[PDB]
């Protein structure tokens, strides 16, 4: 299937009391690996396969790499915030990864939000820093200029990057690689009189991801048809609906991990 | 300045019956920035054993979180998340809806 | 575990090209550094690959295949300034540099007229000058008998390349017999 | 762009030392390096930001301070035979992530001794050329030879009519042993400085070589009758002639 590597970063200026200055969270699909903050100055695992597979040595490490890193986005958030004359606290984010998809192909991705909105966004294809603004155009610029930092950018994305989440898929591979199927079922109701509600409900699946749709007479999609989110159950699994007002058969399909059900309305 | 205010969905683990035990979930999602006080009630007072994940980041930088607790539903009881965040002028109160 | 590869010396002649390879084997890569080490100085950037191509700086060129995990040096239009050591340096996957322990670049000057001879000089010292790059000096058999490696002089403003090898002893030593134990040309001079 | 000293230095056994680095790039990431023969640069401890520091692959018997963000000391507790070496700091722009390269200072070069009995200066004499060479080839080589020094702590240069002069001179890059056995050998060091066969029957012109000598410091304690062998410059000299 899909599987995915991600880190954050996540920057506050003037934080209030209980907030860190930084922090920075890993992520295998939906599934934290890492966590380093400001506060506890550590990297350490957020997963077991991940801390019983990698040794003290690796968390020294990147604990190091972190520290600086977490400085250079201090200083680089101070210069955003003087660029558009912004004074109190603000936010600055980073998101790396990229992605394996089923028919071997791969993405890979590097993007930056001011104040939890899009500011670069790098493509390694065309090694260009795309800008929404001025301010980050002048950022951009600076970026642009260092060609040998945008091929190193494209390596870490389309081999490095994809390298080590293969590696933490296996370590893992018990927990991402693993099928729950959903639970489906099917509730009707008359609610306002005269107006039938169905509910198409699915619970304790994994992974997160899954269609649900209506369907009328077997051909037709359903026109106005309402989705619940994709939220955990705090076991592991997930959850999630999609329903319609009925008025002639209908149907809800699911499909979850390449097999399809069918729930036929009576 | 875009600030997004934390939707905030309550839901049983399981399909809730009452006097069968189950766990009661509520996911705080979307919000920016990141400071948020989040804690479930019962009958309006808060529940002390609660277990919550680190904050989390989504891709359109907004953040999210899951409080969950066991729980057992009964008829008498109401269950609710309280949510406090910048966009908010007092704590929001999500009352469960009791799994219907 | 981890290894780079570089040769311990290489030798080309004034004019000539020189290729220095640097293999690697690393469990990731994150890039690939040349660094410049004249004797007795501080290494200073040369280049920087990551991406398979050869990069072009001067009369400095450096390639690298990650496929085949190796980069070389190019090194064209070779000059007796380019006597230096070369560094190879790899960021492996947790971005920590592996250095190869360098190759040593030795350049064969062009000798137009060869004129081979052993010389004494004055204050008991014995001088080999003037030979062919194609000869090679050998150290000496004997604790109290020492000689130098061949040493290259520019008479810049007189356009004048030499070699020289240098011998002495205070043991009771001639310089007929001093660089005996070296391959010398034939017809060297050995004045009277 | 980096600082660092000191250019050399003799240590006793057992001994403290403290090397001194600084960069004014404003450079977050700084390093510590020591040089040896026939292998490559070996991390001794790294500083990937002000205020962070972490061992690399050869800390034992060093620890560094990250002062400020642009300074990182080497501290030698008791210095160890086997901390004879050539040590380099060098800083980049950050550390870990992306191209930078590595910013290197001029290196200390550092000779660790059981016994300071065993440092000696050179002896420097200076070798006329032949006149065998003057007739057959209307050029003059003069040789210079220093010998007998220990540590190899020296800058051979050749000076003319009293400025020092590059062209047609070649000093041997490496000092051969005078007693290659001996893991303490002393050293010796030969040069060559060839001129016009004029040039040198010209009796007005002066050649001197000179060899600088890095050896014990003021503060080290000498009881000897010979001369404390201190850093000091050793020089030869001959005159034009015939
Ligand atoms: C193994 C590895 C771990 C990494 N960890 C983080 C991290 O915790 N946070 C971050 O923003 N970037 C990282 N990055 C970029 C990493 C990169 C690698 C290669
Ligand atoms: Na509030």
């Amino acid at each position: 299937r899909t599987h995915s590597l991600r880190y954050f970063r996540l920057g506050v200026s003037d934080p209030i009391h209980g907030v860190p200055e930084f922090i920075s969270v890993g992520y295998v699909d939906s599934h934290p690996i890492t966590t380093y903050d400001s506060v506890t100055r550590q990297k350490e695992p957020r997963a077991p396969w991940m801390a019983e597979n990698l040794a003290p040595d690796h968390w020294e490490r990147y604990t190091q790499l972190l520290r600086g890193w977490q400085q250079m986005f201090k200083v680089e958030l101070k210069r955003l915030q003087r660029h558009y004359n912004h004074s109190g606290s603000h936010t600055y984010q980073r998101m790396i990864g990229c992605e394996l998809l089923e028919d071997g192909s791969t993405t890979g991705f590097l993007q930056y939000a001011y104040d939890g909105q899009d500011f670069l966004i790098f493509n390694k294809d065309t090694l260009s820093w795309l800008a929404v603004d001025n301010v980050a155009h002048t950022i951009k610029q600076a970026w642009e200029a260092n060609q040998h930092e945008l091929l190193y950018q494209k390596n870490w994305l389309e081999e490095e990057c994809i390298a080590w989440l293969k590696r933490f898929l296996e370590y893992g591979k018990d927990t991402l690689q693993r099928t729950e199927p959903p639970l489906v079922r099917v509730n009707r109701k008359e609610t306002f009189p005269g107006v039938t509600a169905l509910f198409c409900k699915a619970h304790g699946f994994y992974p997160p991801e899954i269609y649900m749709t209506w369907m009328k007479n077997g051909e037709e999609i359903v026109q106005e048809i309402d989705y619940g989110d994709i939220l955990p159950s705090g076991d592991g699994t997930y959850q999630a609906w999609a329903s319609i007002e009925l008025d002639n058969l209908y149907s809800c399909h699911v499909e979850h991990s390449g097999v399809h059900m069918v729930l036929q309305v009576p | 300045m875009i600030q997004r205010t934390p939707k905030i969905q309550v839901y049983s683990r399981h399909p809730a019956e009452n006097g069968k035990s189950n766990f009661l979930n509520c996911y705080v999602s979307g919000f920016h920035p990141s400071d948020i006080e989040v804690d479930l009630l019962k009958n309006g007072e808060r529940i002390e054993k609660v277990e919550h994940s680190d904050l989390s980041f989504s891709k359109d930088w907004s953040f999210y979180l899951l409080y969950y607790t066991e729980f057992t539903p009964t008829e008498k009881d109401e269950y609710a998340c309280r949510v406090n965040h910048v966009t908010l002028s007092q704590p929001k109160i999500v009352k469960w809806d009791r799994d219907m | 575990g981890q290894n780079i590869d570089q040769p311990t010396e290489m030798t080309a002649t004034e004019g000539a090209i020189v290729q220095i390879n640097c293999t690697y084997q690393t469990s990731g890569f994150n890039g690939l550094f040349w660094y410049q080490q004249h004797a007795g100085e501080a290494p200073t950037f040369l280049s920087y690959n990551v991406l398979d191509g050869l990069e072009e700086k001067g009369r400095f060129s450096s390639f690298l295949s990650r496929s085949k995990g190796y980069s070389y040096l190019l090194l064209k239009e070779l000059q007796m300034k380019d006597s230096a050591s070369y560094l190879c340096a790899v960021k492996d996957s947790n971005y920590q540099l592996i250095w190869g322990a360098g190759t040593k670049l030795i350049i064969k000057p062009d000798i137009q007229n060869p004129d081979p001879a052993v010389y004494q000089l004055r204050d008991s010292v014995c001088l080999f000058t003037d030979f062919d790059s194609q000869t090679n000096v050998s150290q000496s058999k004997d604790s109290d008998v020492y000689i130098t490696d061949k040493c290259v002089l520019d008479m810049r403003s007189m356009d004048f390349k030499s070699n020289s090898a240098v011998a002495w002893s205070n043991k009771s030593f001639a310089c007929a017999n001093a660089f005996n134990n070296s391959i010398i040309p034939e017809d060297t001079f050995f004045p009277s | 762009g980096v600082t660092q000293t000191p250019k050399f230095q003799v240590l006793k056994t057992g001994q403290s030392m403290t090397l001194q680095c600084a960069q004014d790039m404003n450079h977050n990431s700084m390093y510590w390096y020591r040089q040896d023969p026939g292998m490559g640069l070996r991390l001794i401890y790294y500083s990937a930001s002000e205020g962070t520091t972490d061992k690399g692959e050869v800390p034992n018997g060093y620890n560094v301070s990250r002062l400020n963000k642009r300074e990182f000391s080497l501290r030698l507790e008791s210095a160890a035979p086997s901390q004879t070496s050539v040590y380099f700091c060098a800083s980049s722009v950050w550390t870990g992530e992306g191209s930078g390269e590595l910013f290197f200072g001029e290196g200390s070069r550092l000779t660790v001794l059981e016994d300071l009995k065993n440092v000696f200066p050179p002896e420097v004499a200076v070798f006329e050329p032949s006149e065998a060479e003057i007739s057959h080839t209307q050029k003059a080589t003069l040789v210079c030879l220093a010998t007998g020094f220990y540590p190899d702590h020296v800058e051979l240069s050749w000076w003319v009519n009293g400025k020092e002069v590059h062209s047609g001179v070649c000093t041997d890059p490496q000092p051969l042993k005078e007693q290659p056995a001996l893991n303490d050998s002393r050293y010796a060091l030969s040069s060559r400085l060839r001129v016009s066969a004029t040039f040198w029957q010209n009796p007005r012109n002066h050649f001197r070589c000179q060899v600088q000598f890095y050896g014990l410091s003021e503060n080290d304690e000498w009881t000897q009758d010979r001369a404390k062998p201190v850093t000091q410059i050793v020089s030869a000299e001959a005159w034009g002639r015939a």
